[PDB]
RNA sequence: AUGUAUAAAAAUAGAGGUAGGCUACUCUCCUGUAUCGUAGAAGAUGGGCGAUGGUUGAUGAAACGGAAGUGUUUUAUUGACUUGUCCAUGAAAUUCCAUGAAUCCAUUGCAUACGACUUUA
RNA sequence: GCGAAACCACAGCCUGGGGAACGGGCCAGGCUCAUACCGAAGCAGAAUUCGGUAAGC
RNA sequence: GCAGAUCUUGGUGGAAGUAGC
RNA sequence: CUGCCGAAGUUUCCGGAUAGCAGAAACUCAGAUCAGUUUUAUGAGUAUGUAAAAUGAGAGUUUCUAGUGGGCCAUUUUUGGUAAGCAGAACUGGCGAUGCGGGAUGAACCGAACGUGAGGUUAAGGUGCCGGAAUGUACGCUCAUCAGACGAAAAGGUGUUAGUUCAU
RNA sequence: UGUUUAUAGCCCUUGUUGUAAUACGUCCACUGGGGACUGAGGACUGCGGCUUGCCAAGGAUGCUGACAUAAUGGU
């Protein structure tokens, strides 16, 4: 396998008031539930079931049961931030996350944009 | 969410009851839907479970060709005895492999009936077209050659997409456009 | 949602006794009012005293100290069954007392297909020392090598074009 | 338990690949195929260990794990040693003759207490019979994979056997003498 | 091509119904797309019509259109209850509909 | 009808792509909220510039596709369109939603509830 | 060619369940003595017996 | 003031072109 | 034809005269009484009856005048039973005069008792499809090769699941 | 393994900013939208709020259209 619940391995919320958000498991309550952090200041250290959460590929070395702030600091430490956002997962959660804002305006511009992209068709020319 | 006018469902791996409860809701709904490779259609169960079923069902007419069992499930599911499930029934084709008018149209799935996403891991399964093959079905051999016949052909197409379609993914990163504003997400 | 109420209650005073015993019970209960139900149901069970004869002093909600850190609680309960008379010690992984009763109360109606009024909770102690663990399965999650493969989640949006990853 | 983890040291064999479910191991006597996606076991190979992990599994899959490393030790033992299983043939009044075809690949029985119906026995593919001059009616049968050489036995034994007939009083018959490892 | 389609392809599936007793005055209506009742607010009050073909013709033109507005969700699923100015034919289960923008809120 | 738009297989408890010489690589998956397509009196009239390409129609075609191939391409020429970048006019007072064989026949027995049956004719 | 009468609520496939009959209307659906085989038994073999499997006869 | 009374009178059907003569 | 009232289906003596039930009329009253009411307390033996606080409703008559003057089921109580079942009484309501939602269906089961309609919200029961409504969430239990879903039945199980306790 | 903040930290207690925040419960005669179904009555009386008049206050009125010479209906 890539992905284990083990203690410091960032997972990415998939379910509730907190979904798209990301966070690191620092305890492992149970087979169901395990208990996450985030540096970020509104997401707030909490426990959740794995139904809700998807892992990520990223793993951070953390001690056992670490407070949130230490969490943060050795989230800035080990440069986790950016590190996932080089993934092309993050890029393509980012584009659909920009896409969704896009409005009617931006959208015809899209396709004016897209439709000279087309035309190139270099290929064997 | 969206529909199509004609759908096309690939039932490998596809539970019998989940699918046809699925297909027969859609058939109520207007929509036009085929179903091919009804031949590996998964049951849960031991295999030994569903040939008693079987055979106390042999124990009318009774079909023994996989498509034919699916369409008896989706039957079921139907008001037959009234012209608004006599309509829905006719607007369904479920066909063994993947006949060549269908053979290069897309085929969808049904994840909620789905196998691997509805069966507990370990748990014994057993396929309609293998059942079928020892309650008087003789075609499995051959339906199996032709499966095979057809999978070198659509794979060859897919490496021939595949291989052009390398040709537009090289030349769009060419453009300036692509980078100059790809700040919508695109 | 269960909550942990601590009930404390008395009879009413009267000519032969002036002032009366104050008994403390802790209990878990959805509202105030079954916690206050079940708790006049304990004290004449046990010390056969009245409700009629007696009153509600005191009633409060409490709370997990720490939430936010893993223990492992020992609960021990009385059944009431076609025999009528069991008892039995469970233990459960969990960060909130709460939470292990709430996770308490599934397996006995899960296993034992009982209900919450057999059911009398005696007693409910942290266990915070790894050896006094009774139960291999916290045992097995007490080790410092904590990492296995994920349980199956097994997830209108119908008719999905393509196959699922159904993997990590 | 959270994952109960069977560990075996990998023996000399060339490859020891179980990519797809398959171990397909090729050693200095040979290439043995094998098929294991009917067990619900993870095998994680890592240097000369490979170990077999069930996990949140029932006393079942513990037991379908330790059927599957004592599946797996034993083909990497007769891909390397092999197996060897010699039989001698009893007789009482009429003696059995046996003939060898296709490389001892068929196995004809004669004159089996004055049968005149001649019993032929296939064995599985991957294992030689041959006669040893060594001990007269012993027949050793050399191959990698040990459960066809021990089915091999079984239909043979089961070929030579006394219908209609006292156990005690006639003993003739053919039955495995010894198995062990070639090498 | 594109056409212009400035509405939302919907199908009748139902009446409001019991087990047994059916009422036609109210139709239940799934606005492909939709998938919650959250999101069934949205198309709320909007028109919805149903339109269809006869042999004969009237003023030149085969099309009649029967209209109508969404009342309310129905289910968990983002079906809808739909009043139209006469009720729709019984025939009509699983026929196509359509769901103007019409009236706007955005 | 209202885009009547989309062909891998395969595991899922791992697969595919990518690349090296099946052994070692890498990347992606975590669905389609994707991709293709889409601007004009449903899409006008010219001037262009720029592609000098693209979009296709028309026929003349060869190849492929058994299974239920009946459709995929390859085009050859020609016909136009082009909003790719721009301009100049035009489309409205509907001046608030409604939009030649066979049968009978004769023959025929080869047949037998009855026709049928059966050649000949 | 001449020509009735009895009878006539209406009907007309089954399968079940439907408690009172309910089928014709209602509800859910359709339209093992021998022997063959072996196993056990001293069953010396023959002679066979028994045990099941087995509806082929 | 009628739908019934194996109601009364009259007309007329299916059985039936049947049984049959 | 419509509308408004509307039983009883049985005490008691004995085919009956009563009564009860349901109406009509005349009376006197709301500062008067009444209740398938709950209490308080007196006593008497947790209940009991009586007397006097809460709650609700205006109450008490007198006269004569239609129909009923079977039961079924169900609940509880019951005495003996006795292959076991059951039988026997009594206690109490429902249906019998009553449609409606559910219960696959069904007269006794679960809700609910009815003018004609629009809208809303529920009960009982439900939400895979037939079928209106989550292929909802969170835990577990169950593999059957007859589950489950809606008496041979006690138990046995190289049958499990959780396991507990005791031995080492 | 045992070890005690190191070359990671964790737990407990006080302190701690503090009068923290949040969740939950409850309340506002606090407020901003979206949808649907009804419009009974027919001078004035009344109860209120603003400032004679005005008003969302003892029940719908305005502004428009098209079709009417079809739509709406009915059988």
């Amino acid at each position: 396998f890539k992905r284990y619940v083990e203690v410091g391995r960032v997972v990415l919320v998939t379910k509730g008031e907190y979904t798209g958000k990301l966070a690191v498991i620092v305890d492992i309550v149970d087979h169901k539930r395990a208990l996450i952090d985030s540096p970020c200041s509104e997401f707030p250290r909490q426990v959740i079931r794995y139904g809700s959460v998807v892992l990520t590929h990223i793993v951070m070395k953390l001690p056992r049961g670490a407070r949130s702030g230490i969490v943060a600091k050795k989230w800035k430490a080990q440069d986790v931030c950016n590190k996932w956002a080089s993934s092309a997962w993050a890029k393509k959660l980012e584009a659909k996350k920009v896409r969704s804002q896009l409005n009617d305006f931006d959208r015809f511009a899209v396709m004016r944009l897209k439709k000279q992209r087309r035309e190139q068709v270099n290929v064997a020319v | 969410s969206e529909f199509q006018k004609v759908v096309v469902i690939d039932a490998k791996g596809h539970l019998l009851g989940r699918l046809a409860s699925v297909v027969a809701k859609q058939l109520l709904g207007g929509q036009k839907v085929v179903v091919v490779r009804c031949e590996e259609l998964n049951i849960s169960g031991h295999f030994f479970r569903n040939k008693l079923k079987y055979l106390a069902y042999l124990r009318a007419f009774h079909f023994r060709a996989p498509s034919r069992i699916f369409q008896k499930a989706v039957r079921g599911m139907l008001p037959h005895k009234t012209a608004r499930g006599q309509a829905a029934l006719e607007h369904l084709q479920a066909v063994e492999g993947i006949p060549p008018p269908f053979d290069k149209q897309k085929r969808v799935v049904v994840p909620a009936a789905l196998r691997v996403l509805r069966l507990k891991p370990g748990r014994k399964y057993c396929t309609v077209g293998r059942l079928s093959s020892e309650v008087g079905w003789k075609y499995n051999d051959i339906v199996a050659k032709l499966e095979e016949r057809r999978k070198v052909k659509s794979a060859a197409f897919y490496q021939a997409k595949l291989a052009k379609q390398k040709k537009i993914a090289s030349a769009k990163e060419a453009s300036p456009v692509n980078q100059k504003l790809s700040q919508f997400g695109y | 949602a269960l909550k942990e109420y601590q009930v404390v209650g008395r009879k009413v005073p009267t000519e032969h006794e002036p002032v009366p015993k104050l008994f403390r019970m802790r209990l878990f209960a959805p509202n105030e009012s079954v916690a206050k139900s079940r708790y006049w149901y304990f004290l004449k069970m046990i010390n056969k005293v009245k409700k009629a004869t007696g009153e509600i002093v005191a009633i409060n909600e409490i709370s997990e100290p720490k939430p936010l850190k893993a223990k492992v609680f020992g609960i021990w309960i009385r059944y009431d069954s076609r025999s009528g008379t069991h008892n039995m010690y469970k233990e459960f992984r969990d960060t909130t007392r709460v939470g292990a009763v709430e996770a308490m109360y599934a397996d006995m109606a899960a296993r034992h297909r009982a209900r919450f009024r057999s059911i009398r909770i005696l007693k409910v102690v942290e266990v915070e020392k790894k050896e006094d663990v009774r139960r291999n399965y916290v045992k097995q999650l007490l080790n410092p090598h904590l990492k296995f493969p994920l349980p199956h989640r097994r997830t209108k949006k119908v008719f999905a074009p393509h196959r699922p990853s159904t993997f990590y | 338990d959270i994952y109960k983890d069977e560990t075996l040291t990998i023996p000399k064999g060339v490859t020891v690949d179980i990519k797809a479910r398959n171990v397909t191991v090729t050693g200095p006597r040979g290439t043995l195929k094998q098929n294991l996606r009917h067990v619900d076991i993870e095998m994680k190979k890592q240097g000369n260990t490979i170990k077999f992990i069930v996990w949140h599994g029932s006393r079942k899959h513990n037991a379908c794990i330790r059927s599957v490393y004592s599946i797996i030790n034993n083909m990497i033992i007769g891909v390397t040693q092999g197996f060897r299983y010699k039989m001698r043939l009893v007789y009482a009044h009429f003696p059995i003759n046996i003939n060898l075809t296709e490389n001892g690949t068929v196995v004809e029985i004669r004159n089996f207490l004055g049968e005149r119906i001649t019993r032929v026995i296939k064995c599985l593919p991957g294992v030689t019979v041959s006669i040893s001059s060594a001990v007269k009616d012993e027949i050793i049968l050399e191959g990698n994979s040990l459960e066809n050489v021990s089915q091999s036995a079984a239909n043979i034994k089961q070929i030579c056997n006394v219908r209609n007939k006292d156990i005690r009083k006639f003993l003739d018959g053919i039955y495995v003498s010894e198995r062990g490892n070639i090498e | 091509a594109q056409g212009h389609r400035l509405y939302v392809k919907a199908k009748h599936l139902s009446f409001q119904r019991s087990k047994h007793v059916i009422h036609p005055g109210t139709s239940i209506v799934k606005i492909e797309g939709c998938d919650s009742k959250e999101e069934a607010q949205f198309y709320l009050g909007k028109r919805v019509c149903y339109v269809y073909k006869s042999s004969k013709a009237v003023r030149g033109s085969k099309i009649r259109v029967i209209w109508g507005t969404i009342a309310r969700p129905h289910g968990n699923s983002g079906a809808v209850r739909a009043r139209f100015v006469h009720n729709l034919p019984a025939k009509t289960f699983g026929s196509s509909l359509r769901v103007m923008l019409y009236p706007s809120n955005i």
